[PDB]
Formats: C-alpha cells, structure tokens, sequence
C-alpha cells in the first residue's frame, strides 16, 4: 500500500477514464474509435453490439465503449451509464435530416441523473463533406448552449483526416485532470 | 443428441448440471429417482429409461450415476461410449473421478464438458488433443497461474489434429526416451463345487506408456501368434500389417492407454492357478453350521500367487461365524453377509485356509445352495496363456529408448461354487 | 520405473 | 445474497483481470450449482469484449446458458462475435462460431446465416468441421431456413478430409434424413474414408450406410460390405454394434456368422455394454440361434450380475437350450432356482442395435427401414 | 557477453526474419500485411513506395517489406534483395491474364543470386472470390515444381478471411527455425 | 573510405536503433561539411518509414538533400509520407506535408497536388500555415500548376486566424504578385489583423499593401493607414522599416515627418542595420531634409565608424549641411580629412525600403510602383 | 527567399553549409572571399554583395560571417534580422555563437536550421516556441539521453504555438516564482578635445528575467514617464494601455528577453561622469612625443564609477611608450597603435592616470591630429537619466513573487577627441 | 540572485 508506489504508477502514467460513445448510426463513431486507437482506417460494418477499446494519450487511458446506434439496439445506453466520466456524442454535420433526432438522443442521455457528472463532448463529423454543417451550426442545431449545469463542448471533427481527435482529449484531459 | 448431463450424488442428490441444448428441468430427475426406488440395487439399475418426455441414459460407476438426457433416437452405445468416455477423462485430470475431486475442481469439470461435447455431438475427444486445449491442474501450474494468470486454455490448435495422426501430439520432447508394455492377462472362470473347471477364459490387454520423442513407429512381434484370436486394435494400429504379417505397426499416441484387448485361443485349456477346497454346511434351524476352506496352488506355473482376496456371499441365516485364517486377516460382514478374507500370497510350503463354526440364525430355514466365492488373485512375471513378446522393433528416432516388457497375470471373476 | 520390465 | 451480487459486479465492472477471473469462476461455479444468475447478465456481458483469453471463455459460458432468458441483452453483445469470426486463428474462428450459433435470438437468424455461408467456405478443415455443427444448430433454431442449408450441407459434402466429413454426415442425418440423392454422389468416396474417418463418425456414417443401402441395393454392395469389415476389431463398443447392425440387415446371409465372436467380446465391458448387447443378442438369436450356441457358456449366469442381466442372459439361454445340451443347462437352472434371488428363480423356473429397440418402442425420429426394392435404382448413381 | 543473457532474450522470445514481400498490382500485398500486424483489415491505396512493419508470431519477429508492384517503381525490388531469409510472392488468384507476367517477376526473382539461400513462398490469395484458381491450379501457371534446389511452397489465401496466413508462417516458421 | 561507407551501411541495415542513429549523426555531419554521401542514399532511405521520431527526421534531412540527386530512389520512399499524411497529430501532419513537398520528383507531382488540397481543408490553422508554403513550392516546382494553385489560395485568404494569413500572404506575393482582386476581398480584414500577424507576416504583408494602395488610392486610406501606425514602436528593425516605408510613398505629406523619429533609433542597432538605414536615410533625405536635419549630430562620424559607414554618415551630412550649421560641419570635416583614413579624407573634402535602391540596380523580380491613378478604382471592391 | 546558409570561418574557410532550396554551389562564396580581399577590414565588408548569379547578404558578428544566398529581390533587413536572429539563437542553446560550439553541436545545429527557416521563408521563430520543439543540450539531458535515447525533438505542437500569446510557453511552472528587471542606461557620447559635450545622449533598455508559472500579467509604472520618448515595445506589450495609460501591461514570455528599448527625452541634459583631462603631443620627425591623461569623476552622481577600460587608438609614428598608471593596468599594441589601460574604477579620493612618454619614429611626419579615446565605464545601482521604476503589479497568478529591479548605467561608444 | 535587486 505503498504510496509513492502509486504516485510511482500515476507519475509512469497512470490515470483512466470510462468514456462512453453514442449517437447515430453512420456517424462515423466506430471508425473514431479505431483511428484512435490504430491510427489506420479499418473496414466496418454496421455495429449490433459494442466494440470497447482503449486509447492510452497523455498519460490517461481512456476507455471508450463503442456503443451501436441502431433502434433496435439502441435503447442499450442506459446499461453503460453507470459511472461514466464523460460522454461523447458524434454527430454526422451532413444529415440535416436526423440532426434533431440527434438531438432528442442527446438530450435523453443529458436528462439521465446517473450521466450528470459526465462531461459532454459533441463531435461534428465529416467535415470533408461539401454540405457539412460548420460547428456552430450543429451547436445551434443541437442548443448546445442551452444546457445548463453542465461542463460541455463542441469539436469539429473530420474522422478520414483525424482532425478534431486529438482535440476532443486534449478538452476532455483538461476536464477530467482535476490535477496532474 | 445429448441435451444435458446430471451427476447424481448416490445419496440421491443433484450434484452437478451441465446443459448443451436448453434448460433442462431438473425435475426430469424425479424419473431416474423412481427408477431408482425400483431398483434392487445400485447395480441393478436399467441404463435406458424412458419418461413422459426425453430418455435417460446413465452410466453407474465410481458409485456416481452420470444421467443423460436424450431427445431423440440416438444409438445407445453412442451415448454410452461417449458418456463413459468422460468419466475416464475426469479419472485423467483429476487423478480420481470422484464428487470430491470435482468440488474442488468445479470451473476445470466444467470446461472439460464445454470442450468435448459440442451442442450434442463430439467435439474434442481424445485425450492428446484435450490435454492441448485445456491443461491439467497441477501444483506446479497453479504456482504459474498465481503469477501469470489462471491459463489453462491453448490459444491454437494442437498441429496434431489437423494432421494424419490426430491420436498423437506434436512436438512431443523427451530427454529420457522410454517406453514400456505391459502385458495384462485376465482370468475368468466359472468353478464347479468339485473344483472342477465349469468355464475359463483368458482374456488380456497390452497396456502402454510411451515417452518417446517425434514420430516413432512402435512395431510387437509375438512368441505365439496363434495364441491371439479376437484382437481389438487401437485406432492407431495399421491392421492392414496385422492381417498380412500378423505386425502391430503403429504411431503411438503419447501417454497412458490400451494398446491391444483380446481373447485367448479357446483351443488351448486355461491352467487355473488356484483350486478352493471347501465343505460347508448348514442345518434347517440350527443356531450352527460348519465352514473349512483351503486355498491353494493348482495350476500355479511354479509361481507365488498373490494379491489374493477371498469374498464369500453369504445367505441371510448366518448371524456370525467363528472363523479362523492360517494368513493374512478375516472379517465377517453381518450387513450384507459376507466373508472377507485377505490372503495375499500363497506359499508353496503353507496353505492360506479358514476353519471353523458358523453362528446361524435358531429358527430359520436351511438355504437351499452353499455361498459362492469370488477370488482375486494374481502373478508376477507371468503371462499363463504363453502369450509373450518377440519383439520391439522402433523406427523413425534416433533413440535406444528403454524397451520394457512386463507380464502379470491377473484374476478377472473367479466364481467357485459351495 | 524401469525395474520389473524386461528389456526387448 | 444481495450484497455478493453486487460485489460480483463490482469485479465485473472493475478495470483488473484478476478481479474478473474471479467473479467468473464464481459464476461459472454458480452456472453448475443451478443457481439464478440471471441477475448477473447486464453487467457479465461487457467482459465478452475482453482480450483475457480466460475470462471471455468463461464468459461465453454464462453467455450461453442465459441467452434464451435476456434475449434483448444477448443481442446486445454479437458484434464481438462477428469481428472475432474473421479473424486469422482457426481456433478463434472455431469458438467464435460455436458461440455465435449457440444464441438463440430469433433477431439474429440472418446473421447466422450469413456467417454459415463463410464458415462453409473456409479453407481450414477445422472451421468446416464446425460449420457442420452450426448448420444444425440453425436448422433447429429456424425450420424454415431448411432449403439454405441443405445448399450448404451438400457443398459440404464434396469436401475430401475425414475432419469435416464425420461431422458433415452427422449434421445430413438430422437435418436432412430424407433427399438421398444427396448421397449417392460420395458413396464411393465415404465408403474409402470411412476406414479413416474417427470412431464418432464412424457410428454416424454406418448407420447412415446402413439404411441407404436398403434402399439401393436390391460390386457396389460389396464394396460397402468390403471396406467394413476391418472394423470389427475396433476398440469402440458402438462402432462394434455399429457393423454388427449392418451386417445384420445387409450381409448376405451366409456371411453373418462373421460378427458373433465380437458380439460375444463386447460381454466382457462394463454392465452398461452388457445390458444393450445382451438385448441385441436375444435379439438376434430369435432369427439366428446357431450364431450364439458355440458360445454358449459365455452367457452362464453369475452371482455378481445384476438381476436385469441375469434376466437377460437367461433369456438367451432360453434360446440355445436344446436337447444336445439341456442336461448341463437344467442344472445350472436348479442352482439358479437354489439362489436366494426369488425373482430370478421365478423367471428361471419359466424358462437391431438401435434405441428403439432397446426400449422396444419406436423412439422419436425413428427411421424405418425398407425392404429389398424388387427393383433396383438405376446404377448410374453409383447405387 | 554472457552467453546465458543470449539464451534468456532467446526463450523469452528472440528470434527475427528478415522477408521481403512482393507481387503485382493488386495482389492485396499491404493488406495481408496489416492484416497480420493490427488483425483488422484498412483502407488502402495504391503503394508507391514500401511500408515495413514487424510481426511477432510464435516467438519470431518477421519483418515484412510491403514494396509495391507497380512498373514505375518495381524495379525498386533489388535494394531489398541484400540478406533476406525469406521471399513472400503474392499472387491474385483471379486476375489470369497476368499470372504469367507474376510468374516471369518471380522467376526474375529467382533468378538472382543474392535470393538464391531465400525460402520461396507464394500465396495463392482471393480465395473467396467465384473465378478463383486453386493452390495446384496456381502451381501449375507458375510451374513452381520446375524450380529446382530452392525450397519453396505455396499455401492457398484469402485475406479477407485472414486464411492461410498463419499458415504461411508456420510454414516459414519451420523452414527458417533450423533449430529453436 | 570505403569501409566506413560499408560500416555505415551495415548500421543502418543493423535492426539496433542505436546504431542507426549513429549512422544517421555521422551523416547529417557529412552533409554538413559538404561531402557526398549520396552513395548511401539506397541504404539511408530504407528508413524512412522507421518509427523512430529521432532518427526520421534526420533521415528527412538527408533525403531532401539528396533528392534531386537519386530521383528515382526518392520515387520509391514516397509512400511513408502519403500514409503519415493521414496521421491525427497536427506536429506530423505538418512535418510530413513539408518533407513530401520538399521532394523535387516531377513524377510525384500530381500526388503533392492532391495533398495541398488536402492540407488546404485541415481544420488546424497549424497545417495550413504550412500548406501555403508547399504552395510556394509546387509552384516553383512547377509552374504548370498555377491555376490550381490560385484557387488553393484564393480560399486561404480566406481564413481569419493570423496564423494562417500572413504565410498566405508571402505565398501569394510569389506565386501570383498579379491578380490583386484577389486581395481587395480581404482588405478590411487584412488591415486589421495585420497589428495580431507575427513580425515576419508584417513586414511581408506591408509591402504588399503598400504597393496595392498605390494603384488603390489617388476613409479605407486611412484606415491603413491609421492602423499601421503603431507598428513604428516595433522590435524588429525590418518592420520599422517596411511601415516607414509605407508612410513614405502612401502618407500625406503632412504626416510624413512622422517616422524620422525612428529611422534615427534604428541607427543604434548593429552595423549592417546601421548601413541599410544610412541609405534609406540618405536616399530618403534628397527630397525631404526637414526631417533629419533636428537630428544632425547623430550623424557624425566616429574613429570607430567603417569606411562604408563614415562615408554613408558623410553623406547625409553632406544634404543636412547648410548656412546654419556650415560653420559647425566645415570644423568636423577638417577633424575627418585629418584622420588617417585617407579615403574617408578624401570623400570628406568633396563633401524605398527595397533591395533594388540598396544595390542601386534592378533587383530580380523588383516589382514596379505605380503613380497614382488619375481615376480611382470602383469603390465598391474596398478600395 | 533565402536558398542556402554558408559560415564563414574569418581565416577565409568555408565552415558550415545548409541549403534549404538547391544545392548551391560552394564556389559562390568567392565572391564572398574577393569582397573580403577588397574590403578594408572585417568590419568594413558590405552587407549586401552583387554576384552575377545571387545576390549575398550577410552578417559579421563574434569573429564569424553568416553569409546568406539571395535569389529574388528580398527587402535586406527582412534577410538581415532573421540571420541575426539565428545567430543570437544559436548563442542561447549553446551559450555561445562560435564555431567551436557548432563544431561540438554539429546535429544540433543543424536541426535548429531546419526548424527556423522553411524552405526560404521562416517558420519556427520565438525561442519559447523553438525551445519546445527543440531541447537544449545540456549534461543531464545527455544523460538521460544515453539511457532513453538521444530525444530532444517534441512529438506535439507547444500549445501557445496556437494561442493568442505565442511568445508564452504554456504550462510553465515553477515553485520559486519570481521575476526580474534589469533597467541599463546607455550613455553614448562624443567629447571636445577641450572636455565639452559635443553630442550626448542617453539610451537604455530593460531587461527581463521571468520565472513566473502559469499566465502572468506584469504592468510597470515608471517615477518620471516624460523621458520616456521613442519607445520600442516587445510585441507582447499591449501598447494601447501604454498610448493612454502609460503603462507596461503584458503578458511575459518567460526565460531572458529584452522589454523595453528607449530613448530618453532630449529636453534634458546628460549628465556624463566621466571627464578626461588629456596632454598629448607630437613632434615633426621627433624619437619622442608625450602624454598625460587623468580620468575622473565629473558628473558622476555622488557614486563610484566602475568597469572602467581606455582604448587610445595611435597614429602609426608611435613605436613604443613609456607610460605608467595610477590604476589598473596598462599595455600599449605596436601592432593595432593601441593603448589598452584597464582601470577598473575611479577612486574619490584618488585618480586612475597615465603619465609618461611616447617613443616616436624618428624620420616620421607628425600625425595631422591627436588620436582618439574610446572609454568603457558603468555605475552600479544608477539609473542617471532619473527614470526609475515606479511599480510592479501582478495579476492572474496567486504568487507574491520576487518583484527584484535593478538600475544599472552603462556606457556606450565614448570617444574623447584628443 | 535576488542579491543587488531593490523591491518593488
Ligand atoms: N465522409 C466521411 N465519412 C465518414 C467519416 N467518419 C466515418 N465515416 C463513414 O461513415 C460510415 C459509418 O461509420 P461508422 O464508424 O461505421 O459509424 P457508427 O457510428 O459506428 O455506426 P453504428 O455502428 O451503426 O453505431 C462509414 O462508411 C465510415 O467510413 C468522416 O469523417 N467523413
Ligand atoms: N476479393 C479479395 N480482395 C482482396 C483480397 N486481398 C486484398 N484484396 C483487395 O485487393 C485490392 C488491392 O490490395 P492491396 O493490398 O492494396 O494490393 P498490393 O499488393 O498492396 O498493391 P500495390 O500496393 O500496388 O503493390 C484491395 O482493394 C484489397 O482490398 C482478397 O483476399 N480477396
Ligand atoms: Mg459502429
Ligand atoms: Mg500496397
């Protein structure tokens, strides 16, 4: 029970966080997931179950539950949201048409009391696309701004790139780093 | 074609559940139970049972009944052999099939059945493919697994199951090549109350247990191969050498197993190692019988005979007998009536025998036979059919590897009346 | 172990 | 206890694999105590994702014999399983696959189906082998995917290696008793690769034989009979009884006597043995009694049988008790009238080779057999 | 220098290959490369020069050189021809009309002398594809059997599936490990 | 020697990074005193593709060297860069976009066209800054890819953070010194932003506004004007010079005598400052005296004054000199032809902004100023 | 726009090279090398140089030309502060800019060529950004370096790098917080041979050392702002608040930079220290001249005036001299005509002084004039223009931190006629 | 160092 030991592990390195990732199907999250955790782009398929993985960046490894969209499967969420430490949820800035959905989903994960310490980090994906929605565009879409009582922000991202990655655990490091 | 397995704890108790197909109703059990009830005995207990819905197959051994549940037709022997087959697996990771030796190996038992039975068919099988997958518990490997982690699990195919040889591990390493055979032969007979030879037969199997290293081809030759008739060969024997040469050319699997099971040309008479000189008798009421019983060396080879028990079945009118043995120890069973009589050996020079007075029952009837005894026995050195072995003749290694030969012949059920 | 078999 | 449910998940739910290992061996030990917990499902479930190679067998231990009570969570958890299928280990492949086929959630049929389609088509004979099993399991899940199947189970069957064809029979047999001209194209094949094919397909396929040949046969019939005889000597009580049968319903009547001294040899197993073969020897000699009576001491009755098989062996005795040999078996009835087993003394004073038999009952499923075609099939099927 | 220090490295694992991979356009080279380094499949382009990149396998670090087929730059393949222990040919299975044109490659390879103490491996792969030839189909085209005191053997693919792959390396595996 | 050649070799063949790293010192160190390592070249680029950050980026700088050396061996490491493109780390997409420009292979020119797309949309204003100086290059690379290239930098300009739009600026200034409707876009922006641009952006920046306004102008005057102001108080010599140059040919005339103030504090700095300024200074004073005149001690000579820059200095006080302060300068000048310098001496008893005056010659590429337009442009365009 | 770097060694050798745009052939620098042969000394070689091909730009400072190759026309100073700048940086990572350094820190240098300049324009610039991309060498780095591998290059961006405070390092932190200013005055002057003031005036700079953690606001407020006139600002300085409020709000960059750099209000007079009494003489054709000088106090504040050195720079008639001090050291250069008289500091009480006399050429001219003295000198804790410094005031950061400032004067170029 | 520094 040493405890320089641990200060020994934390100062090797030795911080985690539960991150969970929702949102739509084709929002790009799987393919977040592996980028960050390979680098590469891998082929995917449609996700029935979850795919959790972790991504050790800045001494912190964070654990990201890969959580699949699907109606069908949807409903799933609530069994993840037992202590989490932040949430991600992706969004794809080209469907206009589901954006509001979105939303909804959103705004049931934010109205669940279990996911109130959990910081939010929307990712706008997709920016390569012509008809991409800029950030504050989906923040507005979304009333990001309207949430209250909650440590929230939002990323541009472009997943084929990997632009706006790093970013989210740059925030997230920051906000979950209460001290080194 | 097996749903489910039940080990049933003699006691009549639901030791452990293992399910392939479905939840299986532990209530089915109620059946076997009543069978159970209705059986004179826990050897008398029908290996097929039928019920409302669903079959039972079991096998009574190690006093465990292992049940099966069957729903459909399938090949009774199928399920026998099979189910058998694993009760000898648990005897080989555990060193003991037993309730206890299970208790405490829980998580092992149970992913040794995930592994053979596959949704109701055979999936792993043979033992030198098992022991790949799912390592044995050692002391030695729970000393590693306290520090690398609890694995037992394999993370590839053992090579020898996708080769031409799936009975055979690869890679198998030596430093001490050796191999031994032992030549069991089993005497069985049926004894006349005159000592008079009713039937015998020798029966007899090769056991072995080989340690050789790579790719070895194993070849026997016999003295007598005459003396060889109905031969059950291990998987592993190229008969085609057998039936041509009358050769047991074959790669051996690794390990502990039968080679050879056969019977005994019935041209030749069996020598029977053992004659039982017995007069007893009882009277119709009497508080008193008699009992004289000399065991001895008849057709003994030249050989001390030894290992000997001698067990006699008696009838419900003896209540305790004044029984004394020239060697070893005796003690009557008032329970189930019986005359246990440890021998041991018989030397040339004196006879084991028990003589005395039987304590019968005042005012019961006379049985209508004498007891019969059963005798286990056995010789050292000896293979008394004649049976021997030529030769061993291993190709393929560069070893001298130790070529052990050993013959013992041993007691099957000797039945001797009066 | 060996003790007891025959050598052949 | 409440309380230890919840300490479970709390090793479920923490980040060390220790902690993990242990939870589930707890719940695996639970799983074989017949104890509920299916309380348990949400929380296990996530670890099917783990990388311990322990811990997630283990896992697809709990995973299976819960998936037909949490059908919507079981759901939740086949992605895993999916990626797994393709990756490059056969083992993994193999076990991916079994535990994928065993989910019984109707809502994941197609992906099944799917997965069954590329395990047939899987280089390694290992996988193909298990692909076999998944078929029938998918059939029974789902009836009506039948036709799909049958597709598959014939592509099956062209393969060459012993490893898939045992299986693949096997699977053939149950889903798919009747169509068979699914058969005739590899008869002469299975006929060489039965010699080869293990002691479980062995059983499997003769009997398989057994009935196909009933109905084609009225060289290629020799062959069959041929090839079988070899396995006489095996070690495998079943496969023994196995060729007993066909020679009995296909040999020539002639030649049956070839099979009685292994009959006999199969007594000397255990009582379990010895009560089937005993009833398939009383069997037999009702038609046969010569094939027993050179035997016949072999079924003198003992005082350590149990009184179903000394019935038994009685029965038999009934059957080859005649005048050349009446004197010596009278006498062994009066000692057996002179044991204190009254039921056996009572039956005393008064004197193939399937399940159906055995209870003397026709057991479900039980095929029947045909009698000699006074046609035969036209030959170009290879009989 | 201790030897044992030598001997510990090589129990704990410690023995490395050195294989050089080639083949034609489209023979799916790189992806059977990061198949067997991350185990998923990734999105690709048309290689211009090499991708080198390590797989630890039954205690063997082989080191593959992903160098690309294409004719501007396939003249490359001699600076990689320097101390192989190992030459990996991959060939599509379904593109016949350049089977030939593969087979002349290889048999260039062959026929340097620098290669000639490589072993000679050649993977069928695209076996999941409806017009694909099979490993004695391909053996033939190639008239591998021709090859006279070279050790060489062909093993069916699918890199798709993932199959043959470990089984190439077994092979290899065998052949390089003259002892452990 | 050879052998070290060979030794060489054999570290970077050798899987020990130590030893490559080695290598890879000992050969940067040969680049740097000019010897020719390019011998090694087909062994040095096999690691390019390491994974070591240390040793690859001294690998990128033996590689650009020798490009233009081993074309074809340059060809054939290109696909390390393509990949490290993609990577989700704004330090190495930068550093591979440079490294991959930096390579003079017109082979892979349409492969670095694609890529400055590419770069032009990252979302990080830390790429784009360095994609507009692989702009610079592909142009000059190949100037056949010029239309592309306007269009790339027509959107750039378009950016708002500084960080982007004075690297922008230098590009454009090159690639395409024409074409100011592209700039009158962005010229309120521009103006404003310029006081938030780093030094060196400003002082590009303000040359290029300066010539714009000269074709401009004949309130958005002003406004430049205005905000440029401040930027007298700068650090950086070159900007204070560039924003006098700006007063100097677009101020009112009113205004101008402004910057005299700080071309006199830029003669504190060094020498070679010091000597730009004395011919801006000199050159500047032909048409207005006025403005250094206040100042004129500050221009006499010292004993620790070069030759150039007494003569310099000399020349100015040549303009200043007049019936108000002849008397002072005569007695100066006899204390300098009294020096042993007797160049200076000799000199004695005789007694904008750009490259081009300095040399007093056409400089390449010395872009014209225009006169004031009779008529100014259409207004609408920002002026 | 600069296509290649070459280091001149000043005994004429072509020290180091780097090319960022082409290959530049080595041969150019004789252009360089004749400009040398042509030039009057080091100190008098033209910055800018034509050459039928390139134009060259460079730079002579610490005994070492940088010298630049110019394609396209380029304004000079652009060229001449950024080649100044990489000089100035290459003394901060190795303490010193000379060749024996780089010769030691080869890679290093080199590297630090690459981050700076791209591809002819700049891009790394501020050393609080290159200092992060780029670790500085020292013995403990080297250390660990042999351990962990030779790793001085950042695998991110230094995050200021994309703030709004570029010059600022972001997440510094320390533990002894604390901040420094060092306000040096200049004082640059010409004397009349009688002692007059001919042209005087007073320079200075403030010099910071900031050691604060985190983001920092410093604000200085000044005793006398009105001799504050041309004011040259640090880029991080806020000049808006300096416009109206006259007052130094900024965020500091931390580690060594110049703050301020100013020019004192000519409305006031410069006070000078030191006055310098100076008999000297010369004869037409004379063995022999004289010469006296006495050093002192004139205005000198009421403080000790200290670091005092006299360089007397003489006509070539002077052979030798037979001169001795009052205080110090003196030695006369016949090779330069230099007398170097290291004083030290003037005593209150007593003055430093030379006196003796000149051993001349005989048979040579007279000089035209007397020759010239050059005096270095400074006063600790003296600020002689008045401007001190009113307050320092934090804010953003939780520290009470060092608040240390220091005045000291210092002399510029001091000429003395006669 | 802080030595020669007023405060301030
Ligand atoms: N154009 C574009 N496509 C993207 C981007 N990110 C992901 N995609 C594509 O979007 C599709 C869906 O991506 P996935 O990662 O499978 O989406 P998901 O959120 O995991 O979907 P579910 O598994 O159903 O929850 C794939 O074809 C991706 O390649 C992006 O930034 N730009
Ligand atoms: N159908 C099928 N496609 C495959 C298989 N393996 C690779 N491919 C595909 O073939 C195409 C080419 O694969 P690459 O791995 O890029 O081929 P390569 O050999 O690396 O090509 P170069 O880089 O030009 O040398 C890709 O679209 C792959 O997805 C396979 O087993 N089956
Ligand atoms: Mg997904
Ligand atoms: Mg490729």
């Amino acid at each position: 029970g040493n405890i320089f030991a641990n200060l020994f592990k934390g100062l090797f390195g030795k911080k985690e966080m539960r991150i969970l990732m929702v949102g739509l199907d084709a929002a790009g999250k799987t393919t977040i997931l592996y980028k960050l955790k390979l680098g590469e782009i891998v082929t995917t398929i449609p996700t029935i179950g979850f795919n959790v993985e972790t991504v050790e960046y800045k001494n912190i490894s964070f654990t990201v539950w890969d959580v699949g969209g699907l109606d069908k499967i949807r409903p799933l969420w609530r069994h993840y949201f037992q202590n989490t430490q932040g949430l991600i949820f992706v969004v794809d800035s080209n469907d206009r048409e589901r954006v509001n959905e979105a939303r909804e989903e959103l705004m049931r994960m934010l109205a669940e009391d279990e996911l109130r310490d959990a910081v939010l980090l929307v990712f706008a994906n997709k920016q390569d696309l012509p008809n991409a929605m800029n950030a504050a565009e989906i923040t507005d879409k979304l009333g990001l701004h309207s949430l209250r009582h909650r440590n929230w922000y939002i990323q541009a991202t472009c997943a084929t790139s990997g632009d706006g990655l790093y970013e989210g655990l740059d925030w997230l490091s920051n906000q979950l780093r209460n001290q080194k | 074609m097996i749903h489910s397995l039940f080990l049933i704890n003699c006691s009549g108790d639901i030791f452990l559940e293992k399910h392939w197909k479905s939840v299986v109703s532990q209530s089915v059990c109620d059946y076997f139970f009543e069978a159970q009830e209705k059986a004179a005995d826990v050897e008398n207990v029908p290996p097929v049972i039928s019920t409302p819905h669903h079959y039972l197959i079991s096998i009574y051994r190690d006093k465990l009944f292992f049940v099966s549940v069957i729903q459909t037709e399938v090949p009774p022997l199928f399920v026998i052999e099979f189910l058998h087959r694993v009760a000898d697996t648990f005897q080989d990771y555990f060193g003991e099939c037993s309730e206890a030796a299970i208790k405490d190996n829980v998580v092992i038992v149970y992913e040794l059945l995930e592994e053979m039975l596959d949704n109701g068919f055979p999936l792993a099988t043979e033992s030198n493919i098992l022991k790949e997958l799912i390592k044995p518990p050692t002391i030695l490997r729970s000393v590693v697994n306290s520090i690398t982690g609890s694995s037992n699990v394999g993370d590839t195919l053992p090579t020898g199951q996708l080769s031409n040889i799936p009975w055979r591990r690869a890679g198998v390493k030596y430093t001490n090549n050796e191999a031994y055979f032992d030549v069991v032969e089993e005497i069985d007979a049926i004894i006349d109350k005159s000592g008079s030879t009713v039937f015998a037969e020798i029966q007899g199997v090769i056991d072995a247990c080989i340690k050789l290293s790579g790719m070895p081809d194993l070849s026997l030759s016999f003295m007598n191969p005459r003396l060889l008739d109905d031969v059950s060969f291990h998987p592993c024997i190229r008969f085609k050498r057998w039936e041509s040469e009358r050769v047991l050319s074959f790669i051996p699997p690794d390990g502990n197993f039968r080679l050879i099971s056969y019977r005994v040309s019935s041209q030749n008479l069996v020598a029977i190692p053992v004659y039982v000189k017995h007069s007893i008798s009882f009277k119709e009421n009497s508080s008193c019988g008699r009992f004289d019983i000399t065991i001895g060396p008849k057709q003994n080879m030249g050989k001390t005979i030894e290992g000997i028990t001698v067990t006699v079945h008696m009838p419900k009118v003896v209540l305790n007998m004044n029984l004394t043995p020239t060697q070893g120890s005796y003690t009557f069973d008032p329970v189930t009536k019986v005359l246990t009589w440890d021998v041991g050996k018989i030397t040339p020079q004196k006879l084991p025998s028990l003589k005395g007075l039987v304590n019968l029952q005042s005012g019961a009837p006379k049985p209508e036979e004498n007891p019969s005894l059963n005798i286990q026995f056995k010789i050292q050195q000896l293979a008394i059919s004649g049976l021997k072995v030529n030769r061993l003749d291993m190709y393929g290694e560069k070893y001298k590897p130790f070529k052990g030969v050993k013959y013992v012949t041993k007691a099957g059920k000797f039945q001797v009346r009066t | 172990s060996h003790a007891g078999y025959q050598t052949i | 206890d409440l309380k230890k449910n919840e300490d479970l998940k709390q090793m479920l739910e923490s980040n060390k694999d220790s902690a993990k290992l242990d939870a589930m061996k707890r719940i695996v030990g639970m799983i074989a105590k017949g104890k509920n917990a299916s309380e348990l499902f949400p929380a296990v479930v996530k670890n099917v994702a783990s990388k311990n190679i322990e811990i997630k067998k283990l896992v697809y231990v709990y995973l299976v014999r819960y998936a037909e009570e949490q059908q919507d969570l079981a759901l939740l958890s086949i992605s895993t399983f999916q990626r797994a299928l393709k990756d490059p280990n056969q083992l993994i492949r193999a076990s991916a696959l079994r535990v994928l086929s065993s989910i019984r959630v109707p809502i994941i049929v197609p992906i099944m189906m799917l997965a069954i389609k590329e395990a047939s088509a899987d280089l390694s004979p290992y996988v193909r082998k298990n692909a076999a099993h998944a078929i029938q399991k998918l059939y029974s899940l789902d009836p009506e995917q039948k036709e799909m199947l049958i597709e598959v189970i014939e592509k099956l069957l062209k393969d060459k290696s012993t490893l898939v064809a045992g299986s693949v029979v096997m699977a053939f047999e149950e889903v798919c008793p009747d169509r068979i001209d699914l058969i005739h194209k590899n008869y002469r094949k299975l006929c060489n690769l039965l010699v080869d094919v293990e002691e479980w397909g062995q059983v499997v396929i003769i009997h398989m034989l057994t009935r196909y040949a009933r109905t084609q046969f009225v060289p290629d019939h020799r062959l069959l009979i041929r090839n079988t005889k070899p396995l006489l000597q095996s070690r495998n009580a079943a496969v023994v009884m196995a060729v007993a049968q066909l020679y009995w319903h296909i040999s020539p009547k002639s030649e049956a006597g070839i099979i009685s001294k292994s009959l006999v040899r199969l007594l000397r197993s255990n009582r379990e043995v010895q009560y089937i073969v005993l009833q398939n020897i009383a069997t037999m000699s009702i038609q046969r009694k010569g094939m027993f009576e050179p035997y016949l001491k072999s079924f003198y009755v003992r005082s350590t049988d149990p009184t179903m098989i000394k019935t038994l062996k009685l029965e038999i005795l009934t059957n080859l008790a005649n005048e050349a040999n009446i004197s010596t078996l009278l006498r062994e009835f009066q000692t057996y009238v002179k044991s204190q087993d009254k039921q056996f003394a009572a039956a005393t004073i008064q004197t193939l080779g399937t399940l159906s038999h055995t209870l003397n009952i026709k057991a479900t499923g039980y095929l029947e057999l045909s009698n000699w075609p006074e046609v035969a099939p036209d030959p170009s099927v290879r009989n």
